[PDB]
């Protein structure tokens, strides 16, 4: 996300130097377990590998600073999602009845900048409508949109 | 219910945001700029949804002209009434504006980009 303001950058950047001992500008798993020996934890080595591995984004073995704030962001609206999703039902949800109807979902979903169609949105109902009602009420929703 | 001490205050925290009297803010600082108002006009955060739901107009890189903001401010308080309806021509006498989108515009984009990107892991992973 680019949607951080300067102060959150810096704030992130607070916590990258505190791994980033040597200023190289990159993590290496010897620096992450540095840190976490300092503050009390002792991991394996093939942990340290793990850890660095879901954050490195070109596989060069090592964390800068972008990989970094993309990891911390995505943190951010994890913390929101339950809300997020909410927030986005009612959006669909304009006659305020707690069901989405194929007409909701037309007037907002947009695709390759235009609309859907009439069968497109039909099946995305469809696979959603578990109780079939042929409309998507909050839990149905949820379940399409969580992982 | 307003007053001029109200319309002074609007233009003194605009003044902050936009010293250079472009007449426009940018998107992101519409929320700070609803808080740092004072009553009647403020929007105390959290304000987000408020101002996506006034789907005020805005023009390209994502800016927003001082008077779109100051009639759907005033909407809020005063409400759709006639005392408002003049108004917003007293104070509309008191340039490049070519608007592009809205907020519930742009809501509806975001909102759609997530089921998108989310409706993609699902497709995927129910086929094994
Ligand atoms: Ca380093
Ligand atoms: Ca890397
Ligand atoms: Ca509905
Ligand atoms: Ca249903």
């Amino acid at each position: 996300a680019d949607q951080l303001t300067e102060e959150q950058i810096a704030e992130f950047k607070e916590a990258f130097s505190l791994f980033d001992k040597d200023g190289d500008g990159t993590i290496t798993t010897k620096e992450l377990g540095t840190v976490m020996r300092s503050l009390g934890q002792n991991p394996t080595e093939a942990e340290l590998q793990d850890m660095i591995n879901e954050v490195d984004a070109d596989g060069n073995g090592t964390i800068d600073f972008p990989e970094f704030l993309t990891m911390m962001a995505r943190k951010m609206k994890d913390t929101d999602s339950e809300e997020e999703i909410r927030e986005a039902f009612r959006v669909f949800d304009k006659d305020g009845n707690g069901y989405i109807s194929a007409a909701e979902l037309r007037h907002v979903m947009t695709n390759l900048g235009e609309k859907l169609t009439d069968e497109e949105v039909d099946e995305m109902i469809r696979e959603a409508d578990i109780d079939g009602d042929g409309q998507v009420n909050y839990e149905e929703f949820v379940q399409m949109m969580t992982a | 219910a307003l007053s001029e001490d109200d319309f002074d205050m609007f233009y003194e925290i605009w003044e902050k945001f936009d010293p250079e009297a472009t007449q426009f803010i940018e998107y992101s600082v519409l929320s700070d700029f609803a808080d740092a108002l004072s009553e009647p006009l403020r929007i105390a955060k959290p304000n987000q949804i408020s101002l996506i739901n006034m789907d005020l107009p805005m023009v390209s890189g994502d800016r927003i002209h001082c008077m779109d903001i100051l009639f759907a401010f005033t909407k809020r308080v005063l409400g759709e009434s006639g005392e408002m309806d003049a108004l917003k021509i007293q104070m509309e006498e008191k340039i490049s504006y070519e608007p592009i989108t809205t907020t519930l515009r742009r809501k509806h984009e975001e909102v759609s980009a997530m089921v998108i990107q989310r409706a993609f892991r699902r497709h995927l992973l129910q086929r094994s």
